[PDB]
């Protein structure tokens, strides 16, 4: 990637999907499987984890025949998106959840 | 759903997005991109169908064509993703061992990682050098050396 390579280890129990280069961008899927919500936040952004959780939650409700507005899930998602982690110093903060 | 055919409910023109155009052995094209998007445009900008297209797929009708509906727009093997050939010509096999990396079923296995994957480019006409070929576990190539295979063609890969 030009600089700072990302050394990742796969225990070989899961097949590696992308064989060639194809200029794999950030957030691309390396191997198939249900992704954790934490991974989407770190690489794809806040907006992506909001869209994933809303669709996943609303899929169960819509299947039963229940109508709930999407504003009521985004409000709860906002309450789970506090407590950032700091990777820089100079303002009385160093590697601590605040 | 073992059927790999994709049905079209309404006569909407297919809109293929985020795809790689690779010339195949016929007028159709093979997509080498894992992530692909399909959309239908009938009379306005609103889409109707998305579906999902895996890598190594062959589209029945070209992008932007007004599909009449009720017919397949793209066909692909639902069990294996073919590995496309970047160079058209003879297949160059390197370090081909008989009795250990050969499994008779010509259709012969390439190599086994546990038993032992040489990488070589496809020859131009016979043995000319022009691409890295990776052979995972249980990978089999049914095309022998000198087959003079054209670009956009792939044999059975036999996933492990």
């Amino acid at each position: 990637d030009g600089s700072d390579p990302y050394e990742e280890m796969i225990p070989k129990w899961r097949q590696l999907n992308v064989f060639e280069g194809e200029r794999v961008e950030r957030g691309d899927v390396i191997s198939d499987g249900p992704e954790a919500p934490h991974d989407i936040l770190r690489l794809r952004g806040v907006h992506a984890v909001t869209r994933y959780i809303v669709n996943e939650v609303q899929d169960v409700y819509r299947l039963q025949g229940v109508k709930i507005n999407d504003k009521h899930i985004e409000v709860i998602v906002r309450q789970m998106l506090r407590k950032a982690t700091i990777v820089n110093a100079g303002s009385s903060d160093f590697l601590e959840g605040e | 759903a073992a059927e790999s055919s994709i049905q079209v409910k309404n006569k909407g023109s297919i809109k293929l997005s985020n795809v790689k155009s690779v010339v195949n052995s016929s007028g159709k094209l093979v997509i080498t991109s894992r992530n692909t998007e399909l959309k239908l445009i009938d009379e306005f900008g609103r889409t109707k169908e998305s579906y999902k297209v895996p890598y190594g797929a062959v589209l029945a009708k070209g992008d932007g064509e007004q599909v009449a509906g009720g017919e397949t727009v793209a066909n692909w093997d639902p069990h294996t993703m073919p590995v496309i050939t970047e160079v058209s010509g003879f297949v160059r096999f390197t370090d081909m061992i008989d009795g250990q990396t050969i499994t008779r079923q010509s259709s012969l296995v390439v190599l086994d990682s546990a038993e032992r994957r040489p990488a070589l480019k496809i020859v131009d006409a016979q043995g000319n050098d022009v691409a890295q070929y990776f052979l995972p576990g249980k990978a089999i190539v049914q095309l022998e050396d000198g087959v003079q295979i054209s670009s956009g063609d792939t044999l059975a890969r036999i996933p492990q």
